[PDB]
């Protein structure tokens, strides 16, 4: 789930557009 | 935004800026 790369590390737009609907 | 240690409140605008009005399933309680 995102929480465990992207609150702990960096979210990018390429991996943030995966939870785009 | 900028890519850095995003999380919440700054994750949801992130992923509002990538996915534009569309909208996104990640939501987190506050």
């Amino acid at each position: 789930g995102i929480v465990e790369q992207c609150c702990t590390s960096i979210c990018s737009l390429y991996q943030l557009e995966n939870y785009c609907n | 935004f900028v890519n850095q240690h995003l999380c919440g409140s700054h994750l949801v605008e992130a992923l509002y800026l990538v996915c534009g009005e569309r909208g996104h399933f990640y939501t987190p309680k506050t």
